[PDB]
């Protein structure tokens, strides 16, 4: 993860530098090869199953099940903090003009602020504070008389374990109390992992013994940490079954709680302890190696015949201990994940060049991204990979077709066995998200993406399973709704006009020219451009001119029909997928999306008449799907808000239809009341809706004047039958009774 | 905020794009009506 | 779930009575048809996804997202408990030799233990205790002198809201302090949902108004409860993604915690309130119907020409309110689950007859069990379904071949695309468990099962992915190890010699 | 415990079964070794 700035610069330089195509091919091959190798490492990792299962259940930071601890991952950037000297104080001693303090451990001090001077330090651990040759001077600061706050700023941070403060120029030897003034100390420090320096042979022997003890302790802790893996996999196996159990933080599955406790509770602690011991071992090894090298160099320089071998600047860094603690472990999950993130970022930067994009897609990047990086990593990287996959197909028909084929194949294969396993239908969210993202970005390959979406929709529109409706049909309906209702225009000349006035062609009144059956089979004669060529452009008078237009249109249409592709006639069938979608009880969003779809389908009166005819045909579904029709009614009552549509519907004979439906379900209510005593909290919804609809039809004067002589009998019969109800009565039935009585009194005034 | 790679339209093309959006919407409306036609 | 004893007896009787093959065919067809219909109901149920996904994450008792409350699931068998009288006491009055107590609600008392008399009760709710014709006697008791504890037993439990205790034969009228003795009261009771009786027309109007108020409150609570479903869908969809989140009870995924809070915290409370209100409505309706029936019969009896209509014993129970509250809701998830459990138990009992076993496997039961009931229900039901699937193939080579074909096909299809999706290799535990269970039982078709196991082993032994090794190769290796090293012999002559 | 449906071998057949188990074990050993033969 340290290489963010490097890949940033590399991508920027590769993008800004103009270069030949051979170098572009070499660069693309390098990037893709690294990505492929990291994906292969990830999918075959021994701990891949455990981490992949745990990622979706618990919240964990690191990967604490690694045999070889990784220096890059256990050495983060710890920042400096302000610490009281008293909080780390352990032992103290005082004399006439000196004070000696021991800390609990070694600290990297950077600045010392004293609020109301010579400072010495050393890094040698002693047990007795009482125990001029074992101190190192750090900074000499003079004070103005009467000063209260002093800031000893150390140019180079010091690693110290014991400190000493001596008042060179201007204290109780038993208790340390001073009456002239009282001093408090601040430190700008942080913990550090370091050891006592080695100066002679016995110190080296002690260092060797200490390193052996540390290695023993590390081995013990490592075995303890590795002993947790069988229990983790047993709990993973027990979680994967997902068998329901009977008994709000305690209501979660007990196995999930045990998994969280096992991983984030014990494995984490063992990992932290192992990391500390590994750091101590590394520090001790560095100190011993430096001492050994210094001793060897001192021994060699004593001889005169051998000349000192000069080293260049880079060779010195390579040889010295400076280049020793910056390398990641080979079998590291976290580092491989980080490299994959960097590969995705670099590839996203590279893909903005069209030639590099073509070379990348020719390497086979789309399938590698589809198979491996769609579902692995954090949410941010997943959305990033979806963005890159959408970008790689920006204006390439072949790449778009390939991605569509992958998505369609996966969805179809999952949908084949969805009946026997719902997990298949529940694991298409990333494919459908990819399709949504690709469609939402307008380009020149929109037709192929729309074809894929519509094919998936028509394939899975008739499946009644709630998982398919929630996971496939809903997404396709949202895509269709976004395409049908485009965003409002923002240009100044079109800031007011609606989207209906922006089209450059005018569809024929009684004909449909688009043909979905041939379009879905990729027929070039039924393409989008061919369809647009078939329609008359929107034009930017005496009776003779109107007549001339009439006969020209009529006989040109007759001539075209005599010549004949044949356009479809606008005769909507009464059984389709629309009725299934409009009343589905699986989810309300699907119903709302379908309602918006059909509301937008009715703009020109020729289509509005057929849409209203179909919706009227759907009237008998109110009783079966009582509250689920709440959306559909809200559409229907919106589409007949004008009077002439109500009059047209009355002229087609819907008033007897509504009356018969009301009478039939009132008879059903009476029959149910006579027999049983069960309670229904949606009783009277269909009655209330239908009676309100009849009232809306009646309120206008012409239909009221005409259709009173046929409706009084049904109204009074319904009123009396509802009045007979005595036990199966709710508020809605009361409101229906009131409104029916109001209609009865309004009808009989003539 | 210092990353270089994180920092990677006129009115005529705006009206062109709006008109194209309207045409695509109309085409999708017709194509969806074509699937409801009585067989 | 009330029909455990019925199906127990039905399976036993079908197993013990020797019958012709046509009757056996009819019985098998009936059982399988019921199972198929219940499976079809369960898979297409509107709340199927929510419950199915919630089962593996949170622990919950019932299904609280149901539009029509089910009386069968809403009224479990609550037991009698010992309650002290002072715990439920609300208002009390003491007089010279009587004591009147009002409870918090209506209670079903069974026996009363008094520690150191005439007992009256009524079920009319009044607000003032001060507020002989409106009392009902329960039991008259005589005490031997010097008795200290008396356990009055009521042969029929009484549903009462107010109680009265009288001292017919041997207290302060202001405070009730008694100098002779101290009395303490205990009740063998349980809460009850019942309403005041109806005796006239004004009480009928009061009952009608109360029912309307209860219905309004129930509608409000029902809408509140149904308003939770979109939030549950949003959280479910967020959970299904399973994207890692960076931060030990609080270390669990925050979305799972939110799901547990939304379901087991609020949906449960709304469901409980709705159930209480529905029970109150039902009790009030029953009282109103009983009063109306009595009034109608009294009106009809006054006329002389009309003869009283005689009813047989079954007709009286059908007409009266006796058979009114024992029917489950139509679209109930819990009841459909219970019926599927009963079907599995009955079929397991039936399959122990070889002729019935052949008929059942000819109906097509193995595929229905494979597609639907292998992964649905509690753990015990899943193990029982595996046992039944193993039993149906006990000595039928064709049935064993069919089951092996199903298992092999599913494993191969999952393993084809395992590279791109680990859940494919992680959703084979039930197929491999089925194979293990079938092999572990010794029969005459061991060769076909061993062939299936060895074919699956050799097909997936060279795959380095850990999920395949843990989920496919390990199970086949365990099967092979069990077959290679059989259990130590138990016969007396072979107690020492090795395999 | 009152459920009826819940409550639903000699020595010669036991020796026969033990011998058959040993025979099947030997067959499985031979089958497994047959897949380790060099091609
Ligand atoms: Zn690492
Ligand atoms: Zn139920």
């Amino acid at each position: 993860r340290k290489a963010a700035q490097f890949v940033d610069l590399l991508g920027y330089f590769s993008l800004k530098t103009p270069q030949t195509e051979k170098k572009l091919k070499e660069y693309s091959q390098k990037a893709v090869e690294i990505l492929r190798t990291q994906n292969h490492i990830l999918t075959n990792h021994p701990n891949s199953n455990i981490y992949n299962t745990l990622s979706g259940l618990v919240e964990f930071d690191g990967y604490y099940l690694e045999s070889d601890p990784c220096l890059v991952c256990n050495n983060p950037e710890v920042p400096f903090c302000y610490i009281k000297l008293s909080s780390i104080k352990v032992d103290t001693r005082y004399t006439t003009t000196q004070q000696v303090v021991k800390l609990i451990g070694s600290h990297t001090i950077s600045k010392v602020t004293v609020k109301i001077i010579n400072l010495y330090y050393n890094n040698r651990t002693v047990q007795a504070i009482v125990e001029p040759a074992r101190w190192h001077k750090a900074k000499k600061v003079q004070l103005t008389p009467g000063q209260t706050e002093v800031k000893i700023d150390l140019p180079l941070p010091i690693v110290a374990s014991n400190l000493m403060i001596e008042f060179a120029d201007f204290l109780c030897n038993a208790c340390g109390f001073c009456k002239y003034a009282r001093f408090d100390f601040m430190l700008y420090a942080k913990p550090c992992c370091a050891v006592d320096p080695i100066e002679n042979e016995e110190d080296r022997k002690k260092a060797v013994s200490n390193i052996n003890t540390l290695l023993d302790k590390a081995d013990r802790v490592y075995h303890q940490l590795m002993g947790h893996r069988p229990q983790l996999e047993n709990l993973l196996c027990k979680v994967n079954e997902a068998a329901p159990e009977k008994p709000t933080s305690a209501s979660v599955n007990r196995y999930i709680l045990q998994l969280a406790q096992e991983y984030c509770g014990d494995c984490k602690n063992s990992f932290d302890e192992l990391s500390k011991i590994i750091q101590k071992v590394f520090a001790s090894r560095k100190e011993l190696l430096e001492y050994d090298l210094q001793q060897r160099e001192a021994a060699t320089k004593s001889s005169r015949t051998s000349v000192q071998p000069t080293f260049t600047a880079s060779q010195y860094r390579a040889l010295s201990v400076l280049g020793c603690g910056h390398t990641s472990s080979t079998k590291c999950y976290g580092c491989a994940s980080a490299v994959t993130e960097h590969c995705i970022t670099l590839l996203r930067a590279l893909a903005t060049n069209p030639a590099l994009r073509h070379i990348l897609v020719s390497q086979g990047l789309i399938r590698e991204l589809f198979d491996y990086n769609l579902r692995r990593g954090a949410a941010a990287m997943r959305e990033e990979v979806r963005q890159l996959m959408c970008l790689l197909t920006r204006d390439n028909p072949e790449a778009t077709q390939q991605m569509n084929d992958l998505i369609i194949g996966k969805v179809s294969t999952a949908l084949k066995g969805h009946w026997a396993n719902p997990d298949l239908a529940s694991s298409l969210q990333y494919e459908m998200l990819l399709l949504t993202d690709s469609i939402s970005k307008e380009d020149s390959c929109w037709e192929l993406r729309l074809r894929c979406a519509l094919s998936l929709f028509l394939m899975a529109v008739n499946i009644k399973t709630p998982v398919v409706v929630e996971n496939i049909t809903l997404m396709c309906l949202r895509i269709l709704q976004k395409l049908i209702k485009p965003p409002a225009p923002t240009s100044k000349k079109n800031k007011d006009v609606p989207v209906e006035a922006l089209t450059t062609v005018k569809p024929y009144c009684n004909e449909i020219h688009a043909q979905a059956q041939l379009w879905l089979k990729r027929d070039p004669k039924a393409s989008y451009d061919a369809w647009k060529k078939c329609l008359p452009i929107r034009g930017i008078p005496s009776k003779s001119e109107l007549r001339h237009l009439y006969l020209t249109e009529k006989y040109v249409w007759r001539w075209k029909q005599f010549l004949s592709t044949s356009p479809l006639d606008l005769k909507l069938g009464h059984n389709n997928w629309l009725r299934q979608v409009l009343f589905t009880p699986a989810t309300q969003a699907a119903r709302q999306a379908a309602c918006t779809i059909v509301e937008a389908l009715a703009t020109i009166p020729s289509r509005k008449q057929q849409v209203l005819d179909l919706l009227t045909s759907y009237l008998d579904e109110l009783s079966i799907a009582g509250e689920c029709a709440a959306e559909y009614l809200a559409l229907y009552q919106k589409l007949i808000t004008s009077a002439h549509w109500k009059v047209y519907l009355a002229a087609r004979g819907v008033l007897p239809y509504v009356g018969n439906l009301i009478t039939k379900e009132i008879a059903r209510l009476l029959a149910l009341e006579e027999a049983t005593l069960s309670t229904d909290l949606q009783q009277g919804y269909a009655l209330k809706s239908l009676t309100g609809l009849l009232s809306s039809f009646v309120e206008v004067e012409s239909i009221k004047r005409h259709f009173k002589s046929r409706l009084v009998g049904t109204v009074l019969n319904g009123y009396l039958c509802l009045r007979k109800l005595v036990v199966q009565r709710t508020k809605l039935i009361d409101e229906t009774q009131d409104m029916l009585l109001e209609m009865l009194e309004d009808m009989t005034t003539g | 905020s210092q990353f270089l790679l994180t920092r990677l339209m006129s009115e005529t093309e705006r009206q062109s794009m709006e008109s194209e959006r309207a045409d695509r919407s109309l085409f999708v409306q017709e194509l969806l009506l074509s699937t409801l036609v009585r067989e």
